[PDB]
């Protein structure tokens, strides 16, 4: 009654960390989405072959000051646009670029101190379902990657500072929850024995099949 | 007792109590050419005291062989069903215990983390590639890992019987016969770009026979698309 | 088959039609009309030829004995007519002298 | 008014009255390959103010073309109808007539009384093999006599409409088709080694044109075998 799929894959799961500053080197984030960053939820799918589910993406976005000598600071509410880009859309190459502005791509505004936001995504691919592991080459012809079918794609995700708040340097963080819904599992196979080492591919290290003891007969 | 089994002109023999396990509870169906139904027998490999394992990858298995080849080659994508059936006669002085499993969609390690393996290490074409005992040697090589206890797809050999499989114990079995449904996300895929179903057999208990025996058992495999159609 | 209970194998009986000439290799006899045969099992395997072609054996594979149990063995081959079978125009045997 | 006709993949343009010949009152039908039944489109051979003729054999015609040639290889023996149409395309200032005629068995005769032609000489694969006016030499050459006069056969040439045959007058008609049964004394009987029906086109009446006109006007033949079994 509690081990359905359902209640074991629809778990808020952080998979991203990073920051965007109002001033400075980096201003901008992006992250193409994918569920094999965090181990603890690569994992949990890789029971499943097939796998085809809904997304709820929430994000957090915090503002910490820095430490800068500009005096007479008067900060204003910071106000974060979150932009998702669906697969084959344009990606913003700078922050102040145009693609900010395309109609497509559903950017959400928020302004700091509120009810953190969130939105969700449908299933986009193409198949009929999510495919954990492939057993072939995308390119048609062949001379292409390994296990890397393109129908898995589910998009990038975009965020900015609309406006820069004060003359003082400002740096916020975003951390984005996956939460899969009205999940569905097919092919069981077996869980992974060894640790994952890149997310890109199964390339692992051999490992012995369990913890060892002193006797058979102990 | 025995019987004969007829699929256009090609005949087999195997017991009254053949002890099918069907895919996952699904005959192969069409979606909703007959010449490719037929028993395409490979090669028998000798399984000795020291073989650690054996794998085909069932499209490319029949890859070269006859009407399936030129089928699956100017066709573009298709879908089919399978029936392996894994023959070993040995003697009763013989013991030993064999894991028949069909893995669909096995993706195989590469020795070296850094990169993918190349195509002609990973598919053995009208000869079965086999897995080794010791570790491979990462080095600048895009060789397949083929560790036993592993078996390739990075996951602990024991538990590998969540797949459609069949145990031959040369105790009591003889044979196994294992049914496959077409199982792929997409309705029909290229057959030479993807290869859907991985055919694996593992010694778990080594042979072992009394000096003045065979020095080999010679597993024996045929494969039989069923329900096969293309685009 | 004309062996040791013991011994067990298979064999693979091919028969080419007429236009074609006799395979090479058991891959060429495999892919035309083709019977494989296990010793273990069945003891004796019959063969109806319609419609000359050729007929072909191979060893799928090797025999397999316990020991105490030869491995060389033999094979004796029967030959009948079968179902319709007519014969015309009656001529002198050429075996007289 | 024009119409299409399809069969398999390939589509032919022909007039609303297309006024078939059928063979001999009977129609191509099986001994009492569905793939096979297509319109096998042959080359174009320019018509000219002095060309005498050509012949085609059917059976070889078809040698080398795709299904029909890999048919009738491995395969031992076999019957085959024919639906040949011959479409002559010309302007209304040319002025010229034809004798389409399909001929079975039409043995041909050789050069040299001594002895019969060679195989090469007689058979025109992937080509139109043609006649010639004057006479052949007799001398020691497997030669076939090539007179137009004469057809080959030995026989006038006048009287070859005993034959199924159809005419084309470019000052009327446009085009022949012509319907032809499986004519043999053996029921089934090896293509390759045979030919049955032999198509002849022969220009009794020369073309002629005034000058600043198209110097040539290109016959176009297509094959559609009708009702193919083999053993």
């Amino acid at each position: 009654s509690e081990s359905t799929i359902e209640n074991f894959l629809c778990r808020s799961a952080c998979v991203y960390f990073t920051e965007y500053e109002n001033s400075g080197a980096k201003r901008y984030a992006e992250w193409v989405l994918t569920p094999r960053q965090a181990a603890q939820l690569r994992r949990k799918l890789e029971f499943f072959t097939y796998v085809r589910f809904d997304l709820e993406l929430t994000f957090v976005i915090t503002s910490t000051q820095q430490p800068s000598t500009t005096q007479n600071q008067d900060a204003q509410i910071l106000t974060h646009q979150i932009m998702y880009v669906p697969p084959g859309g344009p990606v913003p190459d700078k922050v102040d670029s145009y693609v900010w502005q395309t109609s497509t791509n559903p950017s959400v505004f928020w302004t700091e101190g509120n009810a953190p936001p969130r939105m969700s995504i449908p299933f986009l691919s193409i198949g009929n379902a999510y495919s954990n592991f492939y057993d072939g080459w995308s390119e048609f012809s062949r001379n292409g990657v390994y296990g890397i079918n393109t129908l898995n794609n589910m998009g990038t995700l975009y965020a900015r500072h609309v406006n820069a708040g004060s003359t003082g340097p400002i740096k916020s963080t975003i951390r984005i929850y996956f939460k899969p819904k009205h999940v569905k599992a097919w092919i069981p196979r077996p869980p992974r024995l060894c640790q994952y080492e890149k997310a890109k591919n199964v390339n692992f290290q051999p490992s012995g099949v369990t913890t060892t003891r002193q006797s058979i007969t102990t | 007792r025995a019987r004969s089994i007829t699929l256009g002109n090609s005949t087999i023999t195997t017991q009254e109590c053949a002890n099918v396990v069907v895919g996952y509870g699904v005959w192969p169906d069409y979606l909703k050419d007959v010449a490719t139904c037929r028993f395409y027998t490979l090669d028998s490999v000798q399984w000795q005291k020291t073989s650690p394992g054996w794998w085909w990858k069932l499209p490319d298995a029949l890859s070269n062989l006859g009407l399936f080849g030129q089928n699956m080659q100017y066709h573009y994508l298709g879908r089919t069903g399978y029936t392996v059936h894994v023959q070993c006669n040995a003697s009763k002085f013989h013991q030993g215990c064999l894991l028949v499993v069909c893995v669909p969609e096995a993706e195989m390690g590469c020795a070296t983390l850094d990169n993918t393996p190349s195509s002609a290490e990973l598919l053995g074409g009208d000869s079965a590639k086999e897995f080794a005992d010791k570790p491979v040697a990462s080095g600048s090589n895009k060789l397949v890992q083929r560790v036993v206890y592993n078996a390739g797809m990075g996951v602990g050999v024991g538990n590998l019987t969540i797949f459609p499989h069949q145990w031959i114990n040369l105790r009591t079995n003889n044979s196994a016969t294992i049914v496959m449904p077409y199982t792929n996300s997409v309705p029909m895929d290229n057959m030479f770009r993807h290869n859907n179903v991985t055919l694996m057999v593992i010694p778990f208990v080594p042979l072992d026979y009394c000096p003045g025996s065979t020095t080999y058992v010679p597993i024996t495999v045929t494969i039989a698309p069923m329900c096969a159609e293309y685009n | 088959f004309c062996g040791s209970a013991m011994a067990t194998g298979k064999f693979l009986l091919a028969y080419s039609p007429p236009g074609a000439g006799a395979p090479t290799k058991r891959v060429d006899a495999m892919l035309g009309t083709h019977v494989v045969w296990d010793v273990g099992l069945q003891s004796s395997c019959v063969l109806c030829i319609p419609w000359g072609g050729f007929i072909t054996c191979w060893y799928q594979t090797n025999i397999v004995v316990p020991a105490d149990a030869q491995s060389s063995c033999y094979i004796m081959c029967f030959v009948s007519a079968c179902n319709d079978f007519s014969v015309r125009l009656l001529k002198d045997t050429p075996f007289i002298s």
